[PDB]
């Protein structure tokens, strides 16, 4: 859980080290301006297919 | 970037050097050129 901080989504997006980075409810460009209440990052490993 | 070069598609190269309009009408063709450009090719570039 991430809270009580300022997130520079612009840096993360410009730091395009990821192959596929898509949001199904938001547009990546609008992320930097938009603000969120609760942010939860779920990390794991899967297969390409 | 084949996906990136397409209407309503974004990417690192897209929006920086070439961005198709959504309303445009046309065709796009892409293919592998490893054999043709096989020896990197610093003549190729990306800003």
């Amino acid at each position: 859980r991430i809270s009580n901080c300022v997130a520079d989504y612009s840096v993360l997006y410009n730091s395009a080290s990821f192959s596929t980075f898509k949001c199904y409810g938001v547009s990546p460009t609008k992320l930097n301006d938009l603000c969120f209440t609760n942010v939860y990052a779920d990390s794991f490993v899967i297969r390409g297919d | 970037e084949v996906r990136q070069i397409a209407p309503g598609q974004t990417g690192k190269i897209a929006d920086y050097n070439y961005k198709l309009p959504d309303d445009f009408t046309g065709c796009v063709i892409a293919w592998n050129s490893n054999n043709l450009d096989s020896k990197g090719n610093y003549n190729y570039l990306y800003r």
